[PDB]
RNA sequence: ACGAGACUCUGGCAUGCUAACUAGUUACGCGACCCCGGUCGGCGUAACUUCUUAGAGGGACAAGUGGCGUUCAGCCACCCGAGAUUGAGCAAUAACAGGUCUGUGAUGCCCUUAGAUGUCCGGGGCUGCACGCGCGCUACACUGACUGGCUCAGCGUGUGCCUACCCUACGCCGGCAGGCGCGGGUAACCCGUUGAACCCCAUUCGUGAUGGGGAUCGGGGAUUGCAAUUAUUC
């Protein structure tokens, strides 16, 4: 049953379902607004979305 | 009218150096910096080690 | 530094209700902490008092509030 | 403490220097002149250069400046 | 009225307890292992008793009334949900103790979980905590 | 047919000289043109450490978004405000067409 | 026939309080209730203050009807008393003679500055690393 | 079409899409 | 009509400065008398500019301490106005003379300064501003109150009113002349 | 001419508890006696009616904004929320009092349902309001 | 020449300008209650930007007056005045054996690679206690605690790609935690006029480890999830 038991844990809900979506690590991730990645991302990538930091 | 170039690595040695040539003018503060300059970042991987370039 | 702790009585006996009605129309500030300090009762027993008092007609109401009443003796004209 | 940068009292001199003859006492006018004549981006600056100006008006009409 | 009344009881002696007479009915009546602050109101509202008045001048008849309203208070409709002890793993019936049953039962319920060899009956027996909190940063005076 | 137009953008500038334009245009063109609504416009706030490890002086940033919000109303049929509103689109504002 | 109608308004931190004067008879309302009757009562002679130094009778002309939103209790005392005097002082500057304008506004700003000019008070940005604008956290040391 | 994003993610996803 | 700016009920007339140096730090007299002990402020900005205060309103912003009691000044307010009321219906005299007499008979007049290193017992006698004269009697005036409404029966509309009449006739019960004459003899004791 | 935004609410609310108590047709509820207000009170309030006052505040509220629920009664009368040593929140009302409230206030004839949400005041309770409050008036008067 | 300054954002005002059925004001009509006049965030529509929204421009500069100063840079007080020192952002050369290889498909060298240091499943652990230390929360009460009534805001966020998991008015049931069919919003429209708390008023309490303080612990009932026991939470 090695088809069956592979993966048949529930990985529904959980911190363990969404990860980064630059450089997939499941730390510190920003889920507001849909950027989906962790903060050293979204830093390093800040200008080209349009996010500056005049405050 | 102003440039700067930055080098930051493995320079003959095994202790990394940092070597800056800069000629012209450099504003470092305020927004004409946001508006005035380009600043470029890569990295360089050679045999020995990376090396990092920073153009301005 | 004597401590004497203080045990106020829950209801008058005989001696306090004519010390209150022969001394408290005779003073100048009335307020319930005044009366429970020289009448050594409680603080909600001076309350009632003090509007059985008022409502017998020989106190003057001066001001009310949810934190401390004031009253005061009739003039002696 | 406001004291006047070097850039301001080097502006200030040149355009009191090459412009003398449409300058007045009031702060507003030569506001206005120096508006008029000199290029500056910002406003705080500008209004610094009349201040600047109506001072060494007022000091140039008691008598000769060496600068 | 505010002057003392006749037999003015200043000791209450009800089950086998010290009650002060000096304090409130509503209040008096909450020195009993068992019963509290909320509980309170309720039993001096099924029986025709006042607020206003202080535990030292009560009688024979409404305290008796009132202790009828400790021991069976199901039949006087106190609603169910307002009782400290039910579904009893024993018997199943809803009850309310009154620190005999109270210190009997907990005392036979601690034993049984000594008996039964469940965790929390392993931590009460150390004395520890059984909620499951943190015992690293707390708890100093354990033992010395 | 009432028609009405949504001129959303992230720069400003560009958004009051587009709908300047726009506005122009209706005058131009003879037409029942409203004046542009000015929404209240919105502030992306999100802040974050600046270190990308755990140590140093705890110190943030406060990183900003404004995006901008017009309304221009007309009273029109449907091809002519189309031709009107296929010209000279900047690549920083976004336009949008919706009918009542 | 016409109608004489200004509309001042008056600001503490937040709370905009903007009046109504329209001839009539003598009465203020602020939010349909009268002046003895708002929450707070202690500040009831603060309220009752510029109708009592300008008298009863010159504020016998005119309706007073004023609605109040934002900022708490005591702002919002505040801008409702600020708003009832510059609306007097704005109707009589309109439509009376300027000299009983100048005399009641010499005695308004002769009392208190605050009957006349907003003040420019506002709570400052909250910043990292403490809880307040000023105070930071506590520092521990070995 | 059933998605309708608010107008906040529809820039977040241009701006995404432009890095 | 403003005859007269009455303190709710008391009228700001016809009170007595005794101490001429204090006539230009206690503002109580036909200019900066209010219908209320509380204004709206700027009065703490400059250097000098809480001379001009009224002195009930000082009294009321240095009524409330002790964490628990920090921005409420409607309590104050009317604590300030009971102890008002038991003032005038206790000694049949005008409560703000009361507060003027106090204020002058509890405050030190002279001071001694830390000097040296830390640690050492060196105290030079120098004199009290009269500035700081009032801002030190309304302190030790409402710490007084303080002290005494803490853990009693008392409340502290009666506590502020018995401490500020055994301030004005100079009893010496009060706690602010307590301190007041201990400052004196230790300013005193070594000059 | 005097109405209920011109008279005093601390009176009017024991006035108008004092006119549904002589009117007596308010079909209390049973579990009046044992009963908490709100999750963040800890214990039953001392006066043993009021229903009656609960009922009268909730006329006045429905006076002074229309279309009110019983969400909305949950909200004017919620509180702060003493957990002990958990730091104070804001807790909201219990539902089921609020309810019964609208039910008494709809079977005694004064309130009848808004149009697809809420309730509002028949001009009939708006009568009786404005009369008490008159009555009122002419008690201070 | 860099740094400071200069520059940008926000607050503080302008009854002047441009504009608003996704913001209101003022008038008019209808409707409801009362004693001839008051209230309506009730309904509907003739002007307007006084409130609100946000765009361009203006305004404060030591500008004036009186002193001090070599009478030069500047300083002090006052008048008219919304401000005569608002807060933040950016922030130079030089180096630290400062931290991060556990942010990365950024990375040299070394180790390991089928009985695995890759990976997956199931269970456990990161929470375990003689004790010590740091950041914090609640209190030691009567400037208070409980119970009713009165009454006032601003930043925000909201149906997501694999990705399923949104915010909620309204009706009933139940003490309550909660449950079901119902409507709106992909947002200045719906929650919402965000009936927030502290405060204000009126009872109860009376110096008593007390009606302060709610730690520890027993029994019961709901929600989330495949799963709560070392109590998820209520």
């Amino acid at each position: 049953g090695h088809q069956q038991l592979y993966w048949s844990h529930p990985r529904k809900f959980g911190q363990g379902s969404r990860s980064c979506r630059v450089c997939s690590n499941r730390h510190g991730l920003i889920r507001k607004y849909g950027l989906n990645m962790c903060r050293q991302c979204f830093r390093q990538y800040a200008k080209d979305i349009g996010f500056i930091k005049l405050d | 009218k102003g440039c700067e170039v930055v080098v930051s690595g493995k320079l003959r040695g095994q202790r990394a150096k940092s070597m800056k040539f800069v000629d012209g003018l450099m504003i470092h503060s305020g927004d004409p910096v946001n508006y005035y300059v380009d600043t470029a970042v890569r990295h360089v991987l050679l045999r020995q080690g990376v090396l990092g370039i920073k153009v301005k | 530094k004597v401590r004497d702790k203080l045990n106020n009585l829950v209801l008058f006996d005989k001696a306090t209700y004519d010390k209150l009605c022969k001394e408290v129309p005779n003073y100048k500030l009335i307020t319930p902490a005044v009366v429970s300090e020289r009448l050594k009762i409680r603080g909600s027993l001076a309350r009632a008092a003090l509007q059985e008092l008022l409502s017998k007609g020989l106190i003057k109401l001066v001001s009310k509030h949810r934190a401390q009443v004031i009253y005061t003796r009739n003039t002696k004209g | 403490g406001r004291v006047r940068t070097k850039t301001v009292k080097k502006a200030a001199r040149v355009i009191i220097e090459k412009y003398y003859t449409r300058l007045g006492n009031d702060f507003h006018t030569n506001k206005r002149v120096c508006e008029e004549i000199a290029i500056i981006p910002s406003k705080k600056l500008r209004n610094k250069i009349a201040g600047y100006v109506t001072h060494l008006m007022k000091r140039i009409q008691r008598g000769p400046v060496r600068g | 009225s505010l002057v003392i009344p006749e037999k003015f009881q200043h000791i209450l002696r009800v089950l086998n307890t010290n009650i002060d007479g000096r304090r409130k009915i509503a209040f008096a009546i909450t020195a009993i292992k068992g019963v509290g602050r909320r509980y309170a109101h309720v039993v001096l509202r099924k029986a025709d008793i006042d607020l206003t008045k202080r535990a030292g001048e009560l009688t024979e008849d409404e305290v008796e009334r009132v202790i009828t309203i400790m021991q069976n208070p199901r039949q006087y409709k106190i609603p169910d949900w307002f009782l400290n002890r039910q579904k009893d793993v024993k018997d199943g019936k809803y009850s309310q103790v009154l620190a005999n049953g109270l210190d009997n039962k907990l005392r036979e319920d601690l034993e049984r979980l000594k008996k039964i060899r469940a965790h929390r009956g392993l931590r009460h027996f150390w004395g520890l905590r059984v909620r499951g909190q943190h015992t690293k940063t707390t708890g100093r005076r354990g033992r010395t | 047919h009432r028609i009405r137009i949504t001129l959303t953008s992230r720069n400003v500038k560009s958004l009051e000289k587009v709908c300047a334009d726009l506005i122009r245009g209706a005058k131009e063109k003879n037409l029942k043109v409203k004046g542009p609504v000015r929404m209240p416009t919105k502030t992306l706030r999100i802040t974050t450490r600046k270190t990308p490890c755990g140590e140093g002086s705890k110190t943030w940033d406060r990183f900003q978004m404004r995006i901008h919000k017009r309304l221009i109303d007309l009273h029109s049929p449907s091809e002519i405000v189309k031709q009107i509103t296929s010209i000279s689109i900047e690549p920083g504002v976004e336009v949008e067409v919706t009918i009542a | 026939g016409p109608l004489q109608s200004v509309q001042v308004f008056g600001r503490k931190k937040t709370a905009t309080a903007v009046a109504h004067c329209k001839r009539g008879n003598g009465l203020i309302k602020v939010n349909g209730r009268p002046l003895e009757m708002i929450e707070p009562r202690t500040l009831q002679y603060k309220l009752l203050e510029p109708v009592l130094l300008l008298g009863k009778e010159r504020f016998a002309g005119v309706d007073i009807r004023v609605r109040v939103k934002g900022g708490g209790h005591v702002a919002q005392i505040y801008a409702i008393r600020q708003s009832i005097s510059k609306a007097l002082v704005a109707y009589y500057q309109k439509y009376v003679d300027e000299a009983s304008k100048k005399e009641i506004k010499d005695i308004l700003i002769q009392y208190d500055r605050t009957l006349l000019v907003a003040d420019p008070r506002r709570c400052e940005s909250k910043k990292f690393g403490g809880p307040g604008a000023r105070a930071r956290y506590q520092k521990s040391y070995r | 079409m059933a998605v309708q994003i608010s107008k906040k993610r529809k820039f977040v996803a241009d701006g995404i899409f432009k890095a | 009509t403003p005859d007269i700016k009455l303190f709710g009920k008391w009228s700001t007339d016809d009170v007595q400065i005794n101490d001429i140096s204090l006539q230009d730090y206690i503002a109580v007299k036909e200019k900066y008398a209010k219908y209320l002990p509380h204004s709206a402020g700027r009065y703490a900005a400059k250097r000098f500019r809480k001379a001009q205060c009224p002195i009930v309103e000082r009294l009321t912003n240095s009524m409330m301490m002790h964490g628990r009691n920090n921005g409420k000044k409607l309590m104050t307010v009317r604590i300030v106005k009971h102890a008002f009321e038991i003032i005038h219906l206790l000694t049949g005299e005008n409560p703000l003379q009361v507060l003027v007499n106090a204020i002058i008979n509890s405050g030190p007049r002279e001071d001694s300064t830390r000097i040296g290193r830390a640690g050492t017992v060196r105290r030079q006698a120098v004199d009290v501003s009269p500035l700081r004269r009032v801002n030190q009697a309304i302190w030790l005036l409402c710490t007084g109150a303080r002290e005494a409404a803490f853990r009693n029966i008392k409340t502290i509309a009666e506590c502020l009113a018995d401490e500020l009449i055994n301030a004005a006739k100079g009893s010496s019960n009060s706690y602010a002349i307590k301190k007041k004459d201990e400052l004196e003899r230790v300013a005193k004791s070594n000059r | 001419g005097v109405t209920v935004k011109d008279v005093n609410q601390q009176e009017f609310v024991r006035a108008l508890a004092a006119f549904l108590k002589k009117s007596g047709k308010l079909k209390v509820p049973e579990w009046v006696d044992t009963v908490k207000l709100a999750k963040h009170k800890e214990l039953a309030p001392y006066d043993e009616n009021w229903f009656y006052t609960r009922a009268a505040s909730t006329a006045r509220h429905l006076y002074l904004r229309g279309g009110a629920g019983v969400g909305s009664m949950t909200k004017i009368y919620g509180g702060r929320q003493r957990n002990g040593v958990m730091p104070s929140h804001f807790s909201r009302g219990s539902k089921s009092v609020a309810r019964r409230v609208l039910q008494a206030l709809e079977g005694l004839k004064m309130v009848e349902k808004d149009q697809d949400w809420g309730r509002k005041l028949t001009p009939q309770g708006q009568r009786d309001l404005d009369r008490i409050a008159g009555q009122v008036a002419a008690a201070k008067k």
